[PDB]
């Protein structure tokens, strides 16, 4: 699990 | 279509009391934390100093590799006890105190939560702490004391082995999230009762959270606006309760009938931290 953004 | 008493009520009547709580930026911002998307006068001119061009490059890698003086500049202002907790900070502890909280998840690297007295193992710090840090050249681990003299002197820490830059165990984007998080798999499936406080709801994995609870699961938003997976595929048992988060957190508090023991809790830890 990686950390995001924007999806 | 439960409303904001329906939900103190199943609190009161402990149909619910396996609480599990995620939090973000916007508990802390009336503590004076610097939101790093809404930066303040001083803190945007510290950072606009060395070219930072948007906020969100304060936690990438190839912006921090590249020139780390902004996020230090940051990381500066988030040093452990310069700043207090506030009314929703001590809502979290009434909340933990009361036998109630299963599991609080929060987004946030103030470290505002342990210092309001929730416990550590009630606690998921889900994008790190500034209790560790990694050289980004070597990989070698210190302890986030190590380079604290110097984050605070105005110098980027250096590995002592490669004087490469250490950086602080932050999840930046695209790192993977400790695995404290993974308390999660047991945590959502456990919970009764979903609280949700002052985040928007646009990082990932921590906003998809939201839908890891039962169907049957209230989930109750404490937000400015409705966001996230709540707008976008909200549940039949949702409820928000949308404006300005403390003035949220005290309605609540109101109808549950917890004036009087947050009133004596702060000035309890009011006196602990004078
Ligand atoms: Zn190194």
């Amino acid at each position: 699990a990686r950390k995001s953004t924007g999806g | 279509k439960l409303s904001l008493q329906d939900v103190a009520e199943l609190i009161r009547a402990r149909a619910c009391q396996r609480v599990v709580v995620m939090v973000g930026a916007g508990i802390s911002t009336p503590s004076g934390i610097p939101d790093f998307r809404s930066p303040g006068s001083g803190l945007y001119s510290n950072l606009q100093q060395y070219d930072l061009p948007y906020p969100e490059a304060i936690f990438e890698l190839p912006f921090f590799f590249h020139n780390p003086k902004p996020f230090f500049t940051l990381a500066k202002e988030l040093y452990p006890g310069n700043y207090k907790p506030n009314v929703t900070h001590y809502f979290l502890r009434l909340l933990h105190d009361k036998g109630l909280l299963l599991r609080l998840y929060t987004q946030n690297i103030d470290g505002l939560e342990r210092v309001s007295g929730i416990p550590a193992s009630k606690l998921v710090e889900a994008h790190g702490t500034f209790a560790s840090a990694t050289c980004t050249v070597c990989q070698r681990p210190f302890p986030g004391e190590d380079i604290r003299a110097d984050v605070m002197a105005d110098r980027v820490p250096r590995c002592p082995v490669c004087t490469g830059v250490v950086k602080p165990d932050i999840v930046f984007f695209g790192e993977p999230l400790p695995q404290r998080f993974l308390l999660h798999v047991v945590d959502f499936p456990m919970a009764d009762l979903l609280l949700i406080l002052g985040t928007s709801l646009e990082v990932e994995p921590f906003a998809s959270l939201t839908e890891a609870v039962r169907s049957s699961v209230p989930r109750l938003l404490i937000n400015r606006d409705l966001v996230g997976p709540l707008a976008w595929h909200p549940r039949s048992r949702d409820v928000a309760q949308l404006g300005d988060v403390v003035h949220g957190v005290e309605s609540l508090v109101e109808l549950l009938g917890w004036t009087e023991e947050m009133r004596d809790l702060v000035q309890r830890e009011t006196g602990k931290l004078d």
